[PDB]
RNA sequence: AUUGCUCUUCAACGAGGAAUUCCUAGUAAGCGCAAGUCAUCAGCUUGCGUUGAUUACGUCCCUGCCCUUUC
RNA sequence: GGAAGGGCACCACCAGGAGUGGAGCCUGCGGGACUCAACACGGGGAAACUCACCAGGUCCAGACACAAUAAGGAUUGUUGAUUUUGUGGGUGGUGGUGCAGUGAUGCCCGUUCUGGCGCGCGCUACACUGAC
């Protein structure tokens, strides 16, 4: 039967520009707590 | 004394999935699988590798070995009869998660990338395959019994239930049916992990099994019952 | 003479078996609409597939593609930061940490 | 009774793990493997590829698992691609999991014998030939060897004789590792076959033929 | 910088695990149109209109909450 | 506390339909055992235990025999036959370690720099009951 072999990372993550947008809603999120 | 046919060339066997139900397959049920997920990056756990993080999740770490479902994949997988395509595998984790494992997969051979591939799989629900084509490995939605096929036998791994001969069973049975395999791959527990599905339980042998053993002895059997060779 | 399954156009493979319009999009830099009107500027029937095309109906096509505005295409139809942002957030975060 | 290299009246099934691939690095001494020692195999200028006892840690376990083994039938050889010849006693339960493997060897490599308190895991001199039975055939698993039914050899040799099985534990490379000793290669499977297969191949008609259940 | 339009680029996704939430007639569900009228809301709130179902409409058996014995 | 008789409830039974959880977009709230005697057992980032580890740049690879060149000059960092050219040609050898300075000794087999998330909403798709 043919073979394939299966595609996985070595380390799995649950590119930078996202990273900087989710920075953005914590620190939206932080200043809103504090001017509270 | 025989014309021979318009085509001998040999071609590869259909690949068994479980929207397919008449075609004769065989089917192990690596029911029991210790498979779970824990973020330290999330890992596979393991009995040796990680003592104290199972102790404070209350779990046994006795019951904390994927590895005896790893080494019962690769003599499974490795079998003839899977090269044949007559043999297609499923796994039910201790947790009730149901993973279908496509035959066509290569699974690593060492234990520490099987682990990367668990986690990867558990977190994301499916596999797919380095030319991205099929799905080697997915999660399926539970019982078990509305993916095998429509006209199937089914039967467990007992020790305690009567030795048999696996090539004398497989030959009585009938041919358009299937054969259900229900294997225990816990260390040590009791043998009623199926009994909701199965009929009726077979013993292999007198003297103790191990899982990978029993896979192993079992689908002999079926090919030297199918000649599979 | 026999169909085409498949063609060599502009360095690029395109199957025989699909239309003429939705074969040509498979060509970076040409899509639905813009194969639509090379094929309309070649003269070239719609209906028919990409095997059926003559040797004269596929170099037409290449000289409509090659030169447009040779033929009447229309121009409006054709063709570190981010760094200096993040310092700042995080001496905004770093501040806000001193308040708090 | 347990079989031994010292009995060689009674019949019995003979594995020969021929290439295995152990060996202990010190940096402490520790089993070189394919995945946890890369850059220093790689420094060392051997290819990773064939850096795996991975492989006979699988045909080890399948074959001490095996029922013949549980009814002191088999006894298993295991000779390193370095040249060292390992005798397994047949009683042992080796570690299951591969760590534990791993420091058992380096273990037996270095103090050349294990003690738990009959050597468990003894190295002994080579050839191999003077340990086996008197008489016994030899046989190697070759893909493209002739497929012969397991079961069927096995009734047709005699009974007085042992029967020898060299299995390569290799990842790749020629099968022609044990040719010097044996009289003719058979093939088990008309599939290619991975060692732990073929050991779980072969151990089974041997069981049908013996009729060990 | 802002909001629109033209062309090109053309990804993940092939019905979704363990589980979980709501729902009985102009009801579920689909579709749009209008105003942002002191709280809330900005492809979000509210209102308006168009198409328009399956199943049940019975039970205390399981669960839960009550009523009566001015027993 | 018990018992009896009744009522009610898509936070109950029953029968189904919709979702959420898979993907894209948008968005609210919160931050110590041992199928495993021997080994492995309080560990967490490939590796790196105190001068290490990882990745790169220098230096080291002249045994000897013959022939030629060659003292009016082969080669050297100014020197003089040490090399150079061609043909043949052996060796793991400043090796280590265990035994009884010594031993036909058992066993195996380098140098200097440069850098290091959890809980929830909403919308759209996975087509032919469709798309244009
Ligand atoms: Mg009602």
């Amino acid at each position: 039967i043919p073979t394939h072999a299966p595609k996985y990372e070595e380390n799995f993550n649950p590119k930078m520009k996202a990273q900087l947008k989710k920075e953005r809603k914590f620190t939206m999120k932080e200043i809103r707590k504090d001017a509270k | 004394q025989k014309a021979l046919p318009a085509s001998l060339v040999p071609q590869a066997p259909p690949v068994l999935t479980s929207k397919d139900k008449i075609t004769k397959r065989m089917i192990v049920v690596l029911a029991m699988a210790s498979l779970e997920t824990h973020k330290i990056k999330y890992v596979l756990l393991n009995c040796d590798d990680h003592q104290g993080l199972l102790k404070k999740m209350g779990r046994d770490i006795s019951e904390a070995r994927p590895d005896i479902t790893h080494q019962c994949l690769l003599t499974l997988l490795d079998s003839p009869i899977n090269k044949a395509g007559k043999l297609q595998v499923y796994i039910q984790t201790s947790r009730g998660i149901l993973i279908e494992v496509n035959p066509t997969v290569r699974i690593p051979r060492t234990f520490k990338r099987f682990s990367g591939l668990m986690v990867q799989l558990l977190h994301k629900l499916s596999i797919r395959s380095v030319n991205s084509e099929e799905k080697l490995l997915k999660v399926i939605k539970n019982p078990i019994t509305d993916h095998l096929p429509t006209k199937c036998r089914k039967v467990t791994l007992s020790f305690d239930a009567p030795v048999i001969r696996v090539q004398d069973y497989i030959e009585k049975l009938d041919d358009d049916e299937s054969i259900c395999v229900f294997v225990g791959a816990m260390a040590r527990g009791k043998d009623n992990f199926a009994d909701e599905y199965v009929d009726e339980k077979v013993g292999l042998s007198n003297y103790p099994l191990s899982a990978s053993v029993a896979c192993s002895k079992f689908c002999h059997g079926a090919e030297d019952a199918w000649n599979i060779l | 003479g026999s169909f085409q399954h498949i063609l060599r156009l502009l360095n690029t493979n395109v199957d025989g078996n699909i239309k003429i319009v939705y074969a040509l999009t498979t060509i970076k830099g040409v899509g639905r609409r813009y194969s639509n009107l090379v094929c309309k500027k070649a003269d070239v029937d719609l209906h028919k597939r990409a095997g059926e095309l003559t040797q004269e109906e596929l170099e037409r096509i290449v000289q409509i593609m090659q030169n447009p505005t040779h033929y009447k295409i229309p121009a409006w139809f054709l063709n570190t930061l981010a760094n200096n942002v993040e310092s700042k957030l995080r001496d905004d975060l770093e501040r806000l940490k001193k308040i708090r």
